[PDB]
DNA sequence: GATGTGGCGCAATCCTTAACGGACTG
DNA sequence: CCAGTCCGTTAAGGATTGCGCCACAT
């Protein structure tokens, strides 16, 4: 972008975008200066937009994912998203990947999956995703969490 | 905050079943703690015992031993 | 059937009060040293085993050489 | 009588972990 | 920018803890 976003201008672009709509973006980059129509939609429609939820998954949510994944596979996210309204692309891949792969299992850390874990980040150094190459059913995230808190 | 406020209510429900939680299973270390004590303590007197008659025994039989005519 | 804003509760309640943190503290002090020597224990156990099991060997050893005896 | 214990509800604090927000690659 | 991946850092909430009133045991 131009340059950091303030509270005006995020808060200029809301009441813009509720009385004009989410087509004109050439006007409402009119009343702020800096900031071309192109910048204007990214930062609505992937920020201040107020439907896009970001809470919990319900149930229902993660379900619809599996079976989508299930069908078509683990890609074409963004369009997976179309499914979940409220939700991105993203959201979407990382909650599979992390939760709701089935593979990811839910198991208790182990002596062994600890020690070739503190054995490899004292070689690998934070490669998470490596690590993980090691690990039968743990993502980088399980993995990096773990030792955050765990291994002091 | 005002303690009036919903928020408020079901925000210390919650803290208190968390707490009754924390104590419920404290209590259950430190007991089952306490047992393998008593359980360990048994054992090594258990133990000490063998440890005792073995010893005098042994050192009995090396005498009738040494002790044989020839 | 007594009042709470007394003057004699306040000592009575600051005599109690102390008194809490006397029991917590033994208490959180006792469960320490039963941990502790729930480890040392265990480490006697074994170390007994091992003796009763040496002594046992040589106990049959023994036992043996008798019965071995030219007769 | 007096002092010790075990419950309980607060309320400040700590810890765990989902998943947020940047940064990067093709 | 897109569509995927990585990773550091957060933060909503459960997990701990110390504090003081209390009923009841020693
Ligand atoms: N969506």
């Amino acid at each position: 972008g131009k340059t950091r976003w303030t509270r005006e201008e995020d808060e200029k672009l809301k009441k813009l975008v509720e009385q004009n709509g989410t087509d004109d973006w050439k006007v409402i980059a009119n009343y702020l200066p800096n900031r071309t129509d192109v910048q204007c939609q990214h930062r609505w429609q992937k920020v201040l937009n107020p439907e896009l939820i970001k809470g919990p998954w319900t149930k229902e949510e993660d379900q619809r994912v599996i079976k989508l994944v299930q069908k078509y596979g683990p890609k074409r996210w963004s369009v997976i998203a179309k499914h979940l309204k409220g939700r991105i692309g993203k959201q979407c891949r990382e909650r599979w990947h992390n939760h709701l792969n089935p593979e990811v299992k839910k198991t208790s850390w182990t002596e062994e999956e600890d020690r070739i874990i503190y054995q490899a980040h004292k070689r690998l150094g934070n490669r998470w995703a490596e690590i993980a190459k090691l690990l039968p059913g743990r993502t980088d995230n399980a993995i990096k969490n773990h030792w955050n808190s765990t291994m002091r | 905050v005002d303690k009036h406020s919903d928020e408020y209510k079901i925000r210390r429900e919650r803290n208190n079943i968390a707490v009754r939680k924390s104590r419920d299973k404290a209590k259950m270390r430190n007991l089952e703690t306490q047992h393998k004590v008593l359980e360990l303590t048994a054992e090594n007197e258990r133990l000490q015992k063998k440890v005792e008659q073995l010893s005098r025994e042994l050192s009995t039989l090396r005498n009738l031993f040494k002790q044989l005519p020839e």
